[PDB]
């Protein structure tokens, strides 16, 4: 696919000079499938954005994530247990409401700067129901925390019962304990991008929020409508600073690498019943 | 002496003299300028010694520029015949890359037999381990054209792709687009066996040595041990436990030499060939005589007789 061949091209050709060390914190960019750690400029970053945005559009398998680091955008991974195999109906109005309570967290951590800013959220959800397993993440990745606050806001957000009762409503069975209290640290996936047994999320909807220091009791939340015509890898980017619609807001502060070839030992060192070894260890 | 007899093969070394003692003062090594210009010398390292003089000190570096010597020589082949990659092509490229492994000799009956050199990563016999076995077939190079080789061949198909990606002009493109799809029909090739099999012909005219069977175990102070190579040129046992420019092919799978320690086993066989016959004054001379048998010849002719008794230590 030309799409990828391009891919391909920019990273071993070109980004290939950025490559970090395992355990880097430079590291902001995993690429999981060739198993690299990159160091991108925000310059580079864009380009690659640019890249896999053409290769999401065509359905190509990525397996990207970001690094958090120490002050970044937010992201909520919520891994719901559901009354049945149906996928919940997640309607504008139950993530509007949803959104509002992120917020009054968000608000609650004292970080946010004062006069009046934009904060868009993002809800990409998995695309089918497995055993009754579902997830979404929500996205804010133009708010730049700090990764202490975000764990404070998590913190909190596991324990609303406003949230917990939307959830409820949606048929979760796990309302109290679905949301990762390790949101904050874990690296997370580019929009279009999975691990390798899953497939990817889908942006169901966004939302602008504005917020006024002035008038503080005015939180207008509305759809974002034209979603398709940004770079949705790009605007999804926790650690993008130069998207176009998401500009940022400043708050207050393995090794045996196989390669594809030498795992295949591995996938019949499993099933091996050698539980009891007296002669057989 | 020894980078100079390296590369004395060149006509031109002198060029390489000037650029490589240029460097803490040297001038020339005091203007020796081959010790003023001496005569040949014996075989002594050749080309193939340089990159094993390197890769010890600089693996990465040398690695990418044989690497980028590698798609140069295959970029430059496949850009004077458009896709069409015949045997001699892939020959030259598997000689550029493989020319310190193999070398093939036109020995008894005018047959090519190949000879290769092993690496401790390689299924040896018991002690082949730094010197030539010898190979009717080359097995090893039969897989190495369709593994290691097929890595530059989409090298290549990367480098057109990428010259395909380009805002370049339409007949570019269309010649791009020919060159890429005789390539692509020509990549398969390398696979094919009769292919392989006139690749290996080809090269055989390519690896070859023209002294190699002349001088296989001529000297006499190299003797092939299941460690490695065992040399007797000086007091100290060398134990040649790298690549080397002596083309020794014979060996012992049982000598294993470690060195020689004072251990148990080392002093109970003292123990056994001594005390038992006194001698006067450290008489040594039978088992003096008992070595001498890890050289040639162009010694002395003696001829020691043990015969006597029943069940003595003959």
């Amino acid at each position: 696919l030309a799409e990828v061949q391009a891919l391909e091209t920019l990273l071993t050709r070109e980004l290939s000079v950025f490559l970090t060390e395992p355990g880097s914190k430079k590291t902001n960019i995993i690429n999981r499938i060739t198993g690299k750690t990159y160091a991108l400029p925000s310059t580079e970053l864009l380009r690659l954005y640019e890249h896999l945005e053409q290769c999401r559009k065509q359905g190509a398998l990525m397996y990207f994530l970001e690094r958090q680091g120490t002050y970044s955008g937010l992201m909520l991974d919520y891994d719901l247990k559901l009354n049945t195999n149906a996928v919940p109906p997640l309607e504008p109005p139950a993530l509007s409401r949803l959104c509002h309570r992120i917020f009054v967290h968000i608000k609650n951590s004292s970080v946010l700067p004062e006069g009046s800013h934009k904060i868009h959220f993002f809800f990409t959800l998995k695309p089918e129901v497995v055993q009754g397993k579902y997830g979404f993440h929500v996205l804010i990745p133009g708010l730049k925390l700090a990764a202490s606050t975000k764990k404070s806001i998590i913190g909190s957000l596991q324990h609303d019962a406003t949230v917990q009762k939307i959830l409820h409503e949606q048929g979760v069975t796990n309302p109290e304990s679905c949301l990762d209290p390790h949101s904050a640290s874990v690296p997370s996936l580019l929009y279009g991008s999975s691990k390798l047994n899953h497939k990817p999320y889908q942006l169901k909807t966004g939302f602008e929020l504005v917020f006024d220091s002035s008038d503080p009791d005015y939180i207008p939340i509305h759809q974002i409508k034209n979603l398709e015509s940004y770079n949705l890898v790009s605007e999804l980017s926790l650690t993008n600073e130069q998207g176009s619609l998401v500009r940022p807001v400043y708050c207050a502060a393995m090794l045996h690498d196989p390669e594809a070839r030498y795992l295949h030992k591995i996938l019949n060192l499993l099933p091996p019943e050698y539980y009891v070894e007296y002669p057989l260890w | 002496s020894n980078v100079v007899f390296a590369l004395a093969n060149t006509s031109a070394n002198y060029r390489p003299l000037a650029e490589w003692f240029s460097q803490t003062g040297g001038k020339e090594k005091l203007e020796k300028l081959w010790n003023d210009a001496s005569h040949h010398t014996e075989k002594k390292i050749t080309k193939r010694s340089i990159m094993y003089w390197a890769h010890k000190h600089a693996p990465q570096q040398y690695k990418e520029i044989v690497e980028q010597g590698y798609f140069s020589i295959l970029a430059e082949y496949v850009y004077s015949y458009n896709g069409m990659l015949e045997h001699y092509m892939i020959a030259k490229v598997i000689y550029a890359m493989m020319g310190n492994k193999f070398v093939v000799d036109v020995d008894s009956n005018g047959k090519y037999v190949w000879f290769e050199f092993v690496l401790p990563g390689q299924p040896m016999n018991q002690g082949e381990i730094w010197k030539w076995r010898k190979e009717v077939n080359p097995d090893e190079l039969h897989i190495y054209i369709s593994e290691n080789f097929s890595r530059v061949m989409d090298r290549i198909t990367e480098h057109i792709k990428y010259h395909l990606s380009q805002p370049h002009e339409s007949n570019i493109l269309n010649y791009y687009k020919k060159l890429l799809k005789a390539f692509e029909r020509s990549k398969s090739k390398i696979f094919n066996d009769s292919f392989k099999k006139g690749v290996i012909r080809q090269a055989e005219f390519l690896f070859r040595q023209r002294s190699f069977i002349q001088t296989l175990d001529t000297n006499p102070h190299l003797l092939g041990v299941g460690n490695g190579v065992l040399s007797i040129e000086t007091i100290p046992a060398k134990l040649i436990n790298h690549f080397h420019e002596h083309p020794i092919h014979q060996y012992t799978h049982i000598c294993y030499v470690p060195f020689n320690p004072e251990n148990p086993w080392t002093k109970l066989l003292l123990n056994a060939l001594q005390d038992i016959i006194p001698e006067l004054d450290a008489r040594l001379w039978i088992m003096f005589y008992l070595s001498t048998a890890i050289f040639r010849g162009l010694k002395e002719a003696l001829m020691l007789l043990w015969l006597g008794g029943g069940c003595n230590g003959k």
